[PDB]
């Protein structure tokens, strides 16, 4: 049930927690963070305002795509928030 | 060295106090804009327009 | 049947405690169901559940969305219930929770759109004249929400009528409050209707009732704040009454009128701004002496607003405004007053930002020596803010002497360790720069006295000060009692408090990082063996600072300690690449790079290969990272032969480690790999011909990282050669192998181009077997989603049949 | 599957060919110098070529089978 949200991303910036701080959301790499992550409006609302996009804990820093995912334009899909059903 | 550091502090404190002594010799009702509470002290165009509206609502019903 | 529809509209429980798929399913079905259910039962049940005392936030959000959707469909049937809904949701608009307010406003907006304007007005009009002040506020906020939903000109007639009511002053008050709430809620969207609203509310400034005048002034201030920096022609019929009122009024109404003046002044030109400032300024100077504190806050805000415009120049300010300001506001009574303290600091900083730093700084710097420490911290805060915003250029000899003496006396006279004095000292010294030569002996004596003893909470603050000021400490060409300080910091290396040890290590690092290893007193061959046992401490600040210090030492003083101890230190650092914290990992990477650059790649690489052979998973992964680091700092030419010689061992689990190391190496070096693709190609061939599955999976990962690493560098020959060996693995059922194969194919799509991939897919797209078709259409869809545009030039020609035309004729044109 | 133009093991020749014709026409509308080439080749105004391509967008390759 690890599925990405894949909704139209807005102006909200994705956040990472203390455990996931250096990670890439899509491929889980740690090398060369390149592009700032954007999330949709339903992922950024109320109690969901600041939360890790990978796990859902309290965010502390910005989420980034890696250079490898940026080269393949994998930052052009929807909201990359991990959502469980 | 520690004794010298302690001395330097003592002298600075003494100089400040002397300067101060030298100077000294030379020399509510509560209200809020968030309330309408006034302090102590104490045909029509609204009905006509209301009558025009009431007429519209009655006609629709 | 009645409870029929109730039992079936328990759909809202289907949604409340339910799964997301059935959530949206029941949402859609209840949306289709709403018009037939009827608003009566639906609301009769939902408004209690929304009135539930312990509902959640997102449950409330989903309920609000349900309301939105069931309100859109049933449009004109909601009228007979509007009143009821309002009594439930006219609260939630003055709630201290922001999202509760957003949800209430959204609900009222959808309700106003569902119903009509006449219905909302007819249900909301009786509570316009109410005496309970709690109702007249929610009514005004709801009218503002309705105006924001249905538009301003649709409500303009009702407004124009209600604030001309001669029946009662409560109706006029509530109408003007509606205009004010409309401004507050809509912001800069009121600009096309500014003059209409202003002419609707302008006659209240001269009312016989004092509450109407106050609310009119507050509404004018709200409109002027929403309009900035545009709109002054629309505020023209208010300039005369407002100023006559500030000349005649006194008290609460005077405060409202002054707030209005202050919000209106920044909209004028230099002439009017300059002319109007003089008038309101004599009035404000008179009002400086007021006992009330709300009045003081308003006066400070107006002074800050007016002194920030162009029509007011520094001459008039220093001549008329500064003497009374500094005579009336700068007393410790202001310091214990926590309400207006920040306001005073901001007003003073923004005054200095126009009149010049020297005058403000002097007038308050004589006050740095004071019996009260609250008044000391206030002055220090203001001074360091001004210093950070403008600097110390026009500060002169007398002012410099006074500043230094004051900050020194304030540092020593300190009860509790505060960040205020620390930051003030730091920024003052940093702004003075190379100018403070003798106060450098003085400051060194002061920090020596503070660092000598007293509970290590003063010592850690002194260490922070050293860490932040050592740059200007040494750049002034002074190094000796710098070493005297370093000796004491060294002696303060055994500390039970990790917080103080972190600051000590930071100060030591800032010293050794700024003074040269040359001619410096505390020997490195003494500091480093004393330093290596601290690397095993478990505090984050201690660990980070220790790693940074060892890194600096290895970068500059590498020739002072044997290579064996460096090897031990790097083997110990190996375990810190697993840290849960990012700063620890960053510093560890840096320090490992420095140590590898220092002692040479050969021995560390031999040790790392031995360690990769014999350990558990996480340690082997960290060893792989370490090999990649060594190969990046010392060119991969020095690592690749020894790593490829290890693939020659005839034993599995050794070759797989070499392959994982090559994978991470290429991923880590990226563009640097363009010179090394020819060297690893036969090894990847061998690994791709192997029967072992991990061999082929890891070789595919290597191919992917190598492909994405070299892109635009002309390495297509080897990549096509390797694709010839990767492609036969598309008929693999193992999930990990096929995942790696797909990754490698999508990397080759970028490095090699989509034309080659389409050429590999063409003959299988229409194969008779369904397995081949499934695999090839998956690959083709992956190629098509990325670079759909390039494929236009690559499609093969397909001839027309009898029924259909397939040739693209435009591309056959020949100019 | 949600992206328009992708295929699967049951895709026919007609669907494939109309997909590539449709995105060919869109690529012609997008690129400024391809439309120049066509408008010089057939001696028409560029607005006319654009309108002709939009009109051809509806049913390229003729109506489907059976
Ligand atoms: C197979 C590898 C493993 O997945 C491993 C990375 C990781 O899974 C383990 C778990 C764990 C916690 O032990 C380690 C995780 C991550 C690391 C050790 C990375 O470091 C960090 O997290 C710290 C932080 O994210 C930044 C580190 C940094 C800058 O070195 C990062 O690499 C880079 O950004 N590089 C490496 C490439 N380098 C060159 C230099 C030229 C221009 C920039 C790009 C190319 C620039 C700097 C990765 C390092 C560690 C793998
Ligand atoms: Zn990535
Ligand atoms: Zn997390
Ligand atoms: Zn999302």
């Amino acid at each position: 049930d690890l599925i990405f949200c894949r909704k139209q991303a807005g102006v909200a910036i994705g956040r990472l927690c203390e455990k996931c701080d250096g990670k890439c959301v899509i491929c889980d790499s740690y090398v060369r963070p390149c592009t700032l992550v954007r999330i949709c409006d339903e992922c950024n609302y109320g109690s969901y305002q600041g939360r890790c996009v990978i796990c859902g804990g309290p965010g502390v820093s910005d989420a980034y795509y890696c250079k490898e995912c940026t080269i393949q334009e994998k930052d052009r899909d929807g909201c990359p928030k991990i959502v469980n059903l | 060295d520690q004794n010298k550091l302690e001395e330097e502090m003592r002298k600075r404190k003494e100089r400040v106090e002397k300067w101060r002594e030298e100077q000294r010799k030379k020399a509510g009702k509560k209200w809020s804009l968030e309330d309408d509470d006034d302090d102590e002290d104490d045909l029509d165009p609204l009905d006509a327009y209301m009558e025009e509206v009431k007429e519209e609502v009655k006609k629709f019903n | 049947e009645e409870q029929k529809e109730r039992k079936i509209m328990k759909l809202l429980l289907k949604i409340k405690n339910g799964t997301p798929p059935m959530r949206k399913a029941a949402l859609r079905q209840i949306t289709d169901k709403a018009r037939e259910f009827g608003a009566g039962p639906l609301f009769n049940q939902i408004l209690p559940l929304l009135m539930s005392p312990t509902l959640e936030d997102q449950e409330r959000h989903l309920l609000v969305k349900v309301i939105d959707r069931i309100l859109y469909k049933l449009d004109d049937l909601v009228r007979p219930y509007v009143h009821k809904i309002l009594v439930v949701i006219e609260p939630l608009l003055i709630d201290e929770d922001y999202y509760a307010r957003v949800e209430g406003r959204e609900i009222i907006s959808n309700l106003a759109k569902a119903a009509g304007l006449a219905t909302m007005i007819s249900t909301m009009r009786p509570d316009i004249d109410n005496m309970d002040e709690y109702v007249r506020n929610t009514t005004a906020r709801a009218f503002a929400v309705v105006a924001s939903a249905l538009g301003i000109p649709s409500l303009l007639p009702f407004l124009k009528a209600v604030c001309k009511s001669k029946k009662s002053w409560q109706a006029r008050h509530t109408g003007i409050k509606i205009v004010q709430q409309i401004a507050i809620l809509m912001g800069c969207a009121i600009l096309p209707h500014l003059r209409s609203l202003v002419e609707i509310i302008e006659h209240g400034l001269v009312d016989e009732q004092q509450k109407v005048r106050t609310i009119s002034a507050l509404a004018i201030a709200a409109l002027a704040e929403a309009a900035t920096p545009y709109g002054i022609e629309s505020f023209d019929s208010v300039l005369k009454p407002l100023w006559k009122g500030i000349r005649q009024h006194r008290g609460k109404g005077l405060a409202a009128f002054l707030k209005a003046i202050g919000y209106l002044i920044p909209l004028m030109d230099a002439e009017y701004a300059n002319y109007y400032t003089r008038e309101v300024m004599l009035i404000l100077i008179r009002e400086f002496q007021s006992p009330d504190e709300e009045m003081k806050k308003i006066v400070l805000k107006v002074v800050k607003q007016c002194c920030g415009t162009d029509g007011v120049e520094a001459n008039y300010i220093k001549t008329e405004i500064l003497p009374p300001f500094f005579k009336h506001f700068w007393q410790h009574r202001m310091a214990l007053d926590r309400r207006n303290y920040r306001q005073l600091v901001d007003t003073t900083v923004e005054l200095a930002n126009k009149v010049g730093a020297a005058e403000i700084i002097s007038r308050i710097v004589d006050d740095l020596k004071d019996e009260a420490e609250q008044y000391r911290k206030m002055v220090m805060e203001t001074i360091e803010k001004i210093m950070g915003n403008l600097g110390a250029a026009d500060i002169d000899h007398k002012l410099e002497e006074q500043l230094i003496d004051g900050i020194l006396y304030a540092f020593q006279e300190q009860t509790t360790e505060d960040s205020v004095m620390l930051n003030g000292f730091g920024t003052v010294v940093n702004a003075l720069g190379k100018r403070v030569k003798p106060y450098l002996p003085q400051i060194c004596g002061t920090v020596l006295w503070r660092l000598n003893n007293k509970s290590a909470k003063v010592r850690q603050q002194a260490a922070d000060l050293i860490s932040r000021t050592a740059v200007v400490m040494k750049t002034c060409q002074e190094e000796k009692l710098m070493g005297h300080l370093g000796v004491v910091l060294y002696e303060y290396l055994g500390e039970e408090y990790p917080e103080v040890l972190g600051s000590i290590l930071g100060a030591l690092k800032a010293i050794v990082n700024v003074i040269g290893m040359h001619k410096m007193t505390p020997p490195i061959k003494d500091l480093l063996p004393r330093l290596t046992p601290i690397l095993k401490n478990r505090h984050e600040k201690v660990q980070e600072n220790c790693i940074d210090l060892v890194g600096r030492i290895a970068d500059r003083g590498a020739e002072y300690v044997s290579a064996r101890e460096w090897m031990r230190i790097c083997f110990e650092l190996l375990e810190l690449l697993k840290a849960h914290k990012k700063a620890i990992r960053r510093a560890t990477v840096n320090t490992f790079g420095y140590i590898a650059k220092a002692i040479g790649p050969h021995d560390v690489l031999a040790t790392l290969l031995n360690n990769l052979k014999v350990q558990e998973r996480q340690n082997r992964v960290c060893t792989t990272v370490a090999i990649a680091i060594v190969a990046e700092t010392c060119s991969p030419f020095t690592v690749l032969p020894a790593l490829m010689n290890e693939y020659r061992v005839p034993e599995l689990n050794v070759q797989n480690g070499v392959l994982k190391s090559l994978s991470f190496l290429f991923e880590y070096i990226g563009e640097m790999g363009k010179d090394y693709i020819y060297a690893v190609t036969p090894l990847l061939e061998d690994a791709l011909m192997d029967r072992d599955l991990v061999h082929r999976q890891t070789a595919s990962a290597v191919v992917q990282h190598m492909s994405l690493g070299v892109y635009g560098f002309g390495c297509e020959d080897s990549l096509n050669h390797l694709l010839n060996y990767v492609w036969p693995n598309v008929f693999e059922t193992s999930p990990h192998v096929i995942q790696a194969v797909m990754g490698a194919l999508e990397g080759l799509r970028v490095a090699i181009g989509p034309c080659r991939m389409l050429q590999y897919c063409l003959q299988g797209l229409f194969h008779p077997a369904r397995k081949v078709r499934d695999v090839y259409w998956k690959i083709y869809n992956s190629i098509y989603i990325g670079s759909q545009d390039a494929l236009i030039a690559h499609y093969p020609r397909i001839y027309n049949d009898d029924k259909n035309t397939y040739i693209r004729y435009e591309l056959d044109y020949i100019l | 599957s949600k992206y328009i133009g992708t295929g699967h093991a049951d895709t026919t020749k007609w669907e494939w060919l109309v997909n590539q014709h449709r995105d060919s026409y869109c690529s012609y509308m997008g690129h400024f110098d391809l439309l120049n080439y066509f408008a010089i080749a057939e001696n028409e105004s560029k607005a006319r070529v654009r309108f002709n391509l939009m009109e051809k967008m509806l049913q390229p390759c003729g109506p489907p089978a059976d």
